[PDB]
RNA sequence: GUGGGGUAACGGCCCACCAAGCCGAAGAUCGGUACGGGCCGUGAGAGCGGGAGCCCGGAGAUGGACACUGAGACACGGGUCCA
RNA sequence: CGGCUUUUCCGGAGUGUAAAAAGCUCCGGGAAUAAGGGCUGGGCAAGGCCGGUGGCAGCCGCCGCGGUAAUACCGGCGGCCCGAGUGGUGGCCACUAUUAUUGGGCCUAAAGCGGCCGUAGCCGGGCCCGUAAGUCCCUGGCGAAAUCCCACGGCUCAACCGUGGGGCUCGCUGGGGAUACUGCGGGCCUUGGGACCGGGAGAGGCCGGGGGUACCCCCGGGGUAGGGGUGAAAUCCUAUAAUCCCGGGGGGACCGCCAGUGGCGAAGGCGCCCGGCUGGAACGGGUCCGACGGUGAGCGCGGAAGGCCAGGGGAGCGAACCGGAUUAGAUACCCGGGUAGUCCUGGCUGUAAAGGAUGCGGGCUAGGUGUCGGGCGAGCUUCGAGCUCGCCCGGUGCCGUAGGGAAGCCGUUAAGCCCGCCGCCUGGGGAGUACGGCCGCAAGGCUGAAACUUAAAGGAAUUGGCGGGGGAGCACUACAAGGGGUGGAGCGUGCGGU
RNA sequence: GGUCAGGUCGAGCCCGGGCUCCGUGAGGGGGGAGAAGUCGUAACAAGGUAACCGUAGGGGAACCUACGGCUCGAUCACCUCCU
RNA sequence: UAACUUCGGGAGAAGGGGUGCCUGCGGGUGCGUAACCCGCAGGUCGCAGUGACUAGGGGGGCCCGACUGUUUAAUAAAAA
């Protein structure tokens, strides 16, 4: 034998075995216990609407330095503290601190930040319920509050 | 203790071919074997082989044409319905045109494609091509 | 090493398990 | 041909003849076949050792080619002569000669203990008694009342 | 198990008496998570993942408990009652 | 620029409504009249220039780009994709034979349980016969419609819908038939298995007995001033005398050469000799049972050294320890002392690069050589298989064909080709940790995560460089040998600094 | 239809305990990042005391040392191989 | 019926319920309806059924000493 058992009325055996060899995959075990749900806060939701507590800036990676720029924000209903940063180069001018501001992951959800950044898990896509992406481009809209 | 004789039996007998051994001695010996041998010499892949049979043990030696490409075995012996056959067909068989991929039916044992032309089918003792 | 790490896990063990005995 | 069970090194390259019906110049009749076989039986003589004798002396390798055909039921071979007679141990030889010897070990286990090898045979040879009652059970040499013990293996010996 | 009630009706459903069973490593029990099915998504297939409109069945109607009236209800837009 | 037609859009007619709208559809009027979004460095290339900026500001899915001529940023310009879309973040499948049934590994990359047994379980040699449960065939009862596929038909088209045929999670049912295969039942045989007799080798085990070498000590004699120790040394020992040398006696631990590329054992492991008890193991002869078989979750058992426990012992050795040296310092190499332990008995613990980093069994697949033990046919003989040639059986090594392997290697003692069965692995660190449970006297063991973070972790082989790594070989910017000199002075000169 | 006895179905409410899950605390450990300091030179070349290993004690630390194992082991020598 | 644990214990943990009289039964031991004892059902009164007398309050952390015992016969019984 090369490793399963092979008889008809074996079966089990190869059933059982399957399931517990799945396991031993991270992202498998992960989803079926709902651990990516839990862990990584937004209660698995696609996005999530916070209030700006602050605007803070981190220090770029082990290449890189740049202050790259992020908000602190408290997500509502959550009710957690979440890093999130800004996209867009003139983009921290617009959001005005306790605006609404909603956020998004950025690059899989796993915990994975991009490269540069260090712990910021997430995306900041609008202020005062436009998105920043919009605010770059002056013909556009305009902010308020 | 050996089980599957067949499958050591044509185990030894592919690996005989692959040689190009003159002839082939296959010390544990059956109906297994010989029956699957004479549908085998039936297509023609062997020539003539002789059984003695000793008070221990059947040996048949057989002969080699040369024509043998491969023949093993099936290792769980799986049934296999005359609709799932041509699932079966397409992976065991190098192609279309061998056919030998012996089944045992309820006709006695025949090969794939005289499986086929008798219609019936069962449970997957091996394949010779 | 391996040595290293075997005094640095029953170091770990045995101070942090006598926190756990002097915990217990 | 070998099998390498509580060792490495193989087994006995020895064989049958490939006979399968006999000399008929060894020339004995069933009377007089019969009556070898019972002689032996009452000095003592065991039947794999009563065969030994028969296959030296009287020169007849097998009990079972020479005989049958004389009621061909089955064969007739030492221990089958021996059961019409009512000569059999109802024990078989194979299974008594096992049990004995491992009474045997258990006495000098008992003198002597401090033994790694001779204290690891002894669960050698009762793993092997395990499976060779296991299967008697079955056929009707050994009722399916019995289990296997030490004690019980010294009240069979005595 | 025996006998008995109760119900439309079998039945530890309920009950009296009697017995000591019954279930479990071919994974019981317990914990978690979940309407189920036709289907669906992807994938050469095998396979994996999914329960959404719709159709099919059950469950429920602020949370919990309860009868009456009717063939039928313990009753989303009927009643009683506690929170 | 010339001509043509002319989507929205206007107006009308019916419709429909069984009130509109939906304004369709028919007709009259009638315009070239809504197009965007991403990317353009490698990856994808499918697509390149200029200006600005200058390791910033940014870009970012990854590898990366920006540190003063940036195709990657920003803007422009140009080009590629796609097109009423395009693109972002998240989830799922694919790619991923990265879950292996199709279709994955485990010597060294992650991964073999330190070994065994035997239970559940899986798997099972041949020959005959019964049944036909699995299995195959046929019939039939049946698994709604819808979705899907095919045909035709309908709506301007197609989406969709109608009709007709097929398939469906397809898990159930009944009767009839076949019997290779499988299951069951019965009978039958020796190839596997187990068993026997007789030769035989060995550092297997246990027990009794018994010798000597050396180290140490103690005692007398002899005999003076050092011995010991190292790279040098010191500590150290020694003057009521060491070292030495001679004789005498005591103690504990062990058994060089022998000794092998050797033997034994399941594994841990095993060496004076002798006998007794006792385990395994080869061969010839299959003489006896007659598939009794293989593997094995669970379970059970043995398991170095070190540690623990009780009791007894202690020469030499020696963690810890105490000095000395060395060193910049030395918690070390080096020396001089030393306790636990090393020994025994009883119990416990249960680990390991417990290795051949290679689980076990069977069958098949060039050989060569050496070697151990057994059989055989001879020659030799000291008449003993003592010396030796070969075939063969079992065992241990090397080399190598076919093949396998990424290579190194492996290659009938498989890492080849098959079959059966187990354990285990599935990127790295976190972490062999936390908790929880079990075990243990204790020390600790068994089991065993997640948060977080990373584009590597890793293996083999190549090339060079390197080494207080080895071998060969030269040199005068080398060292020695050797002669003269700089560094001291005054001055000249270049420099540092001021 | 009244009131009142007995009996039955029978929540919330309260109390005590059990199981399970979340937030959070003086104090105390390591863990992954960080550019740059400090101490020492540990491994990697025989890393200047071969290395690793199981276990046991010690030292600020890398570590050192004992014992036993292993070479994935060290230098020519050695021995032995092989030639 | 917890923490803990030298697995012996902790423990009578803790907390919750019941308990009277009458009327009628059953079981055990025996021998034949004795002598007692252990249960079961119904009916029913009080504020309360161990109604009296008899009769532990419990739980947790810490210090010390192992325990039991002994101690200043007669101001100190403890940790000594």
């Amino acid at each position: 034998g090369k490793k399963a058992p092979n008889g008809e009325f074996a079966g089990r055996k190869l059933k059982l075995k399957r399931k517990k060899f799945r396991w031993s995959d991270i992202r498998y075990k992960r989803r079926v216990l709902r651990l990516k749900e839990k862990s990584d806060p937004l209660e698995g939701a696609p996005q999530a609407r916070g209030i700006v507590l602050e605007k803070i800036a981190v220090e770029a990676k082990q290449p890189n330095s740049g202050m790259r720029k992020a908000v602190r924000v408290q997500l509502i209903k959550n009710g957690k503290v979440v890093t999130a940063f800004c996209p867009g180069d003139g983009a921290i001018k617009f959001i005005d601190e306790h605006d609404e501001v909603i956020i998004e992951g950025i690059g899989g959800p796993k915990g994975g930040s991009m490269g540069d950044i260090p712990g910021i898990r997430y995306k900041v896509v609008k202020v005062n319920r436009v998105s920043l992406k919009e605010l770059v481009k002056g013909r556009k809209e305009k902010p308020r509050r | 203790t050996l089980l599957d004789p067949l499958a050591n039996a044509l185990s030894h007998i592919t690996n005989s071919e692959r040689v190009g051994k003159r002839e082939v001695y296959i010390k544990p010996a059956s109906k297994l074997i010989g029956e699957v041998l004479r549908v085998m010499q039936k297509y023609g892949y062997i020539g003539e082989f002789e059984f003695i049979d000793d008070g221990r043990a059947g040996v048949y030696r057989v002969q080699l044409l040369g024509r043998i490409n491969k023949a093993g075995a099936i290792k769980p012996r799986f049934p296999v319905k005359v609709s799932e056959f041509e699932k079966w067909e397409k992976r065991f068989l190098p192609a279309f045109e061998f056919g030998i991929l012996i089944v045992s039916t309820s006709q006695g044992v025949m090969s794939h494609k005289e499986a086929i032309e008798k219609g019936i089918g069962g449970r997957l003792i091996a394949y010779v091509y | 090493m391996r040595w290293k790490w075997i005094k640095k896990r029953i170091r770990r063990l045995k101070r942090q398990r006598k926190k756990e005995r002097g915990l217990i | 041909m070998a099998r390498m069970h509580a060792r490495k090194r193989g087994k006995s390259g020895s064989k049958r003849p490939p006979r399968t019906a006999p000399p008929i110049w060894v020339e004995y009749t069933v009377e007089e076949i019969e009556n070898l076989v019972v002689k032996l039986r009452k000095e003592g003589y065991s039947t794999a050792m009563i065969g030994t004798i028969l296959r030296d002396q009287y020169g007849i390798p097998s009990v079972k080619l020479f005989k049958d055909p004389d009621n061909p039921n089955r064969n007739l071979t030492i221990t089958r002569i021996l059961e019409k007679h009512g000569l059999a141990p109802e024990i078989p030889e194979d299974l008594m000669f096992l049990i004995r010897r491992a009474v045997n070990l258990r006495k000098h286990l008992e003198q002597h203990p401090k033994d790694l090898h001779s204290m690891r045979g002894l669960q050698l040879i009762e793993s092997k008694i395990r499976r060779l009652v296991k299967y008697y059970k079955r056929k009707g040499k050994l009722p399916k009342n019995w289990r296997y013990d030490p004690e019980t293996a010294k009240l069979l010996v005595r």
